[PDB]
């Protein structure tokens, strides 16, 4: 604030000062005056033509406003200016990352650590980098190395909050990471001079409802509305009242059309983006507890809860840990993933859901996975049917034998079906219904593909598909290959020695990871044959191949959130082992409430042991498979009804206290 | 993913 | 091919779904393509040319990160892969990241040095940022190329490139016949029969059918050109069809060309070639006018499938399209002599005074006056707005000269104030009084000329870092434009008059030090030439005014800009080549009435920009000359222009009404 | 520009 002050006075005193101009833009580009920031650097570079930090900082605005091209040639012209330059090759990489041509952003990166070796920032996105990549050599330096970087700063720290899970941070340290980055958003928010605001402190104005306002940038396609996009309009109306405030414009799709359609007040933030304008239309609208679904993630707009528009203000769902920040009241979580006892990695409150704080609309939005059937020459998952008008289908059929899964045997009719998966060919018609291939989805309805709308043909789905063998144990995870660390692999190597007939599945989340996996793990003795790789898939594709597989392995690290409902949802059994962070106790919580206690690993011995177990002891895998192929229709992780008023109860909890005391841990 | 996009929780 | 035959033999053969993948990509078949390329891969991961080709499939769906992944993929497989790397080099260039774009394209070339394509490309980036190591040899290298190629029946140049490089005019004929033919083979796939056309002017009620088809109907320099011109026509005698190529981008442009146009048809909507032709067909077009050639956005299978009876190429594609479905090239006497008509594949159709047009007086009328401020220059601190007339007259003391000028005083004083502080706007009597660096925090719409701003702006050399007291020459094109024999006519120019610059733009950035190097090599220190940024639209044509001459690129002349400079009131100072396009400016010039602008040589160009520079009654006279004519003569006049490209059209009718084939209309 | 988009005459 007062900076502004002081260079317009230096502007003042001497009209023609190109490093004051360039100071004054960088402070208007922290303030959000992106158009404004920009002029003053041109003055700068039209005084000065070769001014190298100003098109680098020039650049970085750009980037910000979205110009990105403009952005990469005003890093380029920097380095042109000053080939030594560190700060041209560190935001240079950071476009090249954003863009994810990681290859050449490493380049950048390391080019930047040459010119200028101490230089934190650039370490721990280059770090980063490696961890998209797969890229563990000298990994034990590299971490050793993180905590010692930000050890030192913490006397702004160079790692991000929503990348502290990754590394082997103290939880005090991870917790400091968040509570500066907290701190940053009211620096932020007190140049606005706002006085306090006056909170309901009764639910007389709202007609005795509460009034919760829920902040997301996701809603629009982004997994937080595959997870709970049915929860706003399965509110009770009598008693609840809800409002939706969205951080960005709408990007079309049909989960942002639900959300704006059963919301009772939907509000686009993204058109109010001025903070203090923007908060002010939260107090306004009344809330009495507004809940945040970003955190530290991509979108997020904290400074709306830095200004403190709600009495309560919690978290929920979208951030796998603490915010750090004092603006913040609540977690929204369970003892199962936040037990009670390490309650001070959080600086917010613990909020308890009865089961799991995790919710999934695959009930609504993948239906036709809810029943199957199979073609013979028996196997649940090489050869697999999904419709919503599957029976029907079965009953044109001949014979069918039905074990409950019903089972085609190999006639003409699973003939034209195998050859239809050999040619590749689009789809069939057999006794008028629509047999689809799952591979060409997007062909045939683009929109039931992303998750938009249920398919309505018949969907085959085979191991022949994705190349994994017909007789052979399928493991997969099928998560972002960041999350796989060095001791993961191993233990996945191990598990896979003692089962040999057995493929581990991946994807290629990026492609420029694969390399790396496959050489790390044929340093331990695992060859090519064994670790399959197929492309990432659109949404349903996903969702449903997952019935290939026999068991996913969980990565211990930070585990599947998204992708252990995913794969839930198909019926194959998941092995987590639960660690410290909240990020690693996830798969932990979902398998509790779906009631597979067995599946959830205390140490790595019982990891490897259960999947080994669950790969060799056939039966058992029947029996576990059956299990949860069962159990997520009947257990409450599946039923966004149960969820929602569950989620009702412990609001009003929140309220009745703040009614009286102030924010307190919640059973 | 490859033709389409695979949205994704990520860093600010 | 029934390469499908070829996989129902054997299912899991990977090279054929490579190659199934490869041919269903050139019908345009995108999402099958891709489908097949995964297959080709789940059967062989290391598969390296199907992960590259992917790429480009995928590059096509617009999937830009998706295809970066497939070229970088192809690269670790195999790092000696030559066409993975010109690929990726390919969408390095589309960022527009130039240096990277070329250390790629070289690695390409020490992988796989007879790689045509590879080089074509590389000269083109070079020729952006205006790097000329060992240009001469480049240059004889790029014919070679072309050359060998075009006795091989498709060239590695581009045809809108052609212009740019000392190809022979056979040569560039070629060239674009074989990307016009390459137009005809993508459609005979679909084994369409000849169409029945309109052989008089009946289903119509009298009224010529005339489809406009553009993919530039949006903030683009078309729009900029011709969005009047839907709407002058005359209903009686014309209906008129605008068929666009883009989606609706959301500006003004497209607004009014859609509020304008008798009917406006998103063919952005029909991808298929066949179903869209057919369509232009059935609203019973006469005359479908071809605004793209070989441009971004072209769609030019639309008009390999003649839809229409007569088709001409208008003013978008500074070319001929050698293509044998194209009837006439609109062009005027002066671009296109009938004497040299032999480049052109079209017959030559002439407009009477310019091809040229540009919707200036409708998009900038705040620019048709104009104000000073003293201590006489017309071009040192400059004031333009609609309300300014009211604005001067609220001033104690003004000097007319007609050209307003404001002496020095509180007045005059808060204005520079203004400036010298970098502040957004002020108030003078109630009026508002605005910064022209300011524009898009003032009214976005205004700066990029879709709205005309409603304050007044003024506008000074300090702003752009230019002499008080010095002449200054301006050249406002991308630097792709200039070439060494040009850089060189320049800096003779700018030695033969010690107080001058030469005021040049970062378009782009990079190619900045490149001229200021060559320049040293013969010129003089770094205050000789000025580099400013590119400009929002209105503050581009705006600002254009704080200069004295314009030396135009003789290798490719501005069109847009060249109408954009006069439009400010800055004489041109030009050099007619031999292709259309190093013709333009001569022309725009000519209908402006000043042909003792027009150069004959490198002597005569030399000669005529240091008169400018230093005969200073000769500048006030030619300043005055174009400051008045761009008024008068027929040069931005859309509403003339309309009636005679109407009076074209007829002729050009009535010919074919007669059951003629094409002929020279003059 | 810097800030926006500059669109211009160029090659398919
Ligand atoms: O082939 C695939 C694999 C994953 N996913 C989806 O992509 C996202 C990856 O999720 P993320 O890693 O961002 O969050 P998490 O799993 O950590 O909760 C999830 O939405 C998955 O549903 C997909 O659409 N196709
Ligand atoms: O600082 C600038 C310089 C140019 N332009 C515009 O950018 C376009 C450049 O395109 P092109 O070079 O294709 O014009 P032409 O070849 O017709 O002169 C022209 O509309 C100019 O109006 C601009 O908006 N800002
Ligand atoms: C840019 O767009 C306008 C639209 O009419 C056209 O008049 C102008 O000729 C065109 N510029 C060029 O084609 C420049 C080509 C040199 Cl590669
Ligand atoms: C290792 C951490 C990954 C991560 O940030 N996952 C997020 C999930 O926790 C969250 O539930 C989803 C839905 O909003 O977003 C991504």
């Amino acid at each position: 604030e007062e900076a502004v002050r002081l260079y317009r006075k230096a502007l003042e005193v001497f009209p023609e000062f190109a490093a004051a101009h360039s100071n004054l833009a960088s402070v208007l580009q922290q303030q959000g005056k992106l158009q404004e920031a920009l002029m003053h650097y041109k003055e700068a570079i039209r005084i000065s033509p070769t001014f190298a930090d100003a098109y680098s900082n020039m650049g970085n605005t750009l980037k910000e406003m979205q110009d990105v091209q403009g952005a990469l040639q005003c890093y380029t012209r920097a380095i042109q200016i000053n080939p030594a330059f560190a700060d041209a090759h560190s935001n240079l990489a950071s476009i090249h990352k954003d863009s994810g041509n990681i290859p050449e952003a490493i380049a950048s990166y390391r080019t930047a650590l040459k010119l200028k070796p101490d230089f934190p920032d650039a370490y721990c996105n280059l770090a980063h980098c490696l961890q998209i990549v797969c890229d563990w050599t000298d990994y034990d330096e590299r971490m050793k190395k993180l905590v010692s970087i930000v050890a030192d700063q913490l006397e702004l720290p160079s790692v991000h909050p929503h990348h502290s899970m990754l590394y082997p941070l103290s939880h005090g340290f991870r917790k400091a990471i968040a509570e500066r980055h907290g701190n940053l958003c009211l620096d932020k928010i007190n140049v606005l001079h706002k006085p306090p605001y006056e909170h309901p402190k009764d639910l007389k104005l709202s007609d005795g409802r509460l009034r919760v306002g829920y902040v997301s940038s996701d809603f629009g396609n982004h997994p937080t509305s595959h997870l709970m996009q049915s929860i706003p309009g399965m509110h009770n109306p009598d008693k609840f009242e809800v409002f939706c405030y969205a951080l960005s414009p709408d990007d079309g799709t049909n989960f942002r059309v639900k959300v704006m359609a059963e919301a009772n007040h939907f509000i686009d933030l993204s058109q109010i983006p001025c903070n203090g304008k923007a908060a002010d239309r939260i107090h306004q609208d009344g809330i009495h507890i507004l809940v945040n679904m970003n955190g530290y993630t991509k979108g997020a707009r904290n400074e709306l809860f830095a200004l403190r528009p709600a009495p309560i203000q919690a978290m929920w769902l979208g951030y796998p840990g603490t915010s750090g920040a004092l603006f913040m009241d609540y977690i929204i979580t369970d003892q199962e993933t936040s037990p009670a006892e390490v309650a001070e990695q959080y600086s917010e409150k613990l909020a308890y859901m009865p089961h799991t704080f995790f919710i999934g609309d695959h009930a609504n939005m993948f239906p036709h996975l809810k029943k199957k059937a199979v073609i013979d020459f028996i196997y649940d998952n090489r050869i697999v049917l999904n419709g919503i008008d599957l029976k029907a289908f079965l009953d044109s059929l001949p014979d069918v034998k039905i074990v409950n899964m019903p089972v085609i045997p190999m006639n003409t009719i699973a003939e034209a079906v195998i050859e239809m998966i050999n040619r590749g060919q689009i789809q069939i018609t057999i006794n008028g219904f629509s047999i689809s291939n799952g591979l060409a989805t997007t062909q045939i309805n683009n929109k039931a593909a992303t998750g938009e709308e249920v398919p309505r043909t018949i969907i085959v789905t085979t191991r022949s598909q994705y190349g994994l063998p017909e007789d052979a144990i399928v493991y997969c995870n099928f998560n972002q290959l960041y999350k796989i660390d060095p001791s993961t692999l191993q233990m996945w190597a191990n598990i896979l020695k003692r089962v040999p007939n057995s493929v581990l599945w991946l994807l290629r989340f990026p492609a420029v990871g694969e390399p790396n996996i496959q050489q790390y793990a044929q340093n331990m003795g695992l060859p090519q044959n064994r670790i399959i790789f197929s492309p990432v898939a659109p949404k349903e594709e996903h969702v449903r191949r997952g019935q290939l597989a026999d068991v996913c392995l969980d990565t211990p690290l930070c585990n599947g959130h998204t992708t252990g409902m995913d794969v839930l949802w198909a019926g194959t059994p998941m092995v987590t082992m639960p660690g410290e962070t909240l990020a690693s106790r996830v798969a932990a919580s979902q398998l509790t409430c779906l009631g597979c206690l067995e599946l959830i690993a205390k140490n790595r011995q019982e990891y490897e042991d259960i999947a080994v177990k669950l790969g060799t002891d056939l039966e058992y895998l029947k029996k576990v498979r059956g299990k949860v192929w069962k159990q997520r229709i009947s257990s409450p992780l599946f039923n966004t009804k149960q969820y929602t008023m569950e989620l009702e109860r412990l609001y009003l909890q929140m309220w009745e206290h703040y009614a009286a005391n102030k924010p307190d841990h919640m059973i | 993913y490859p033709g389409g996009s695979t949205p994704v929780s990520s860093a600010n």
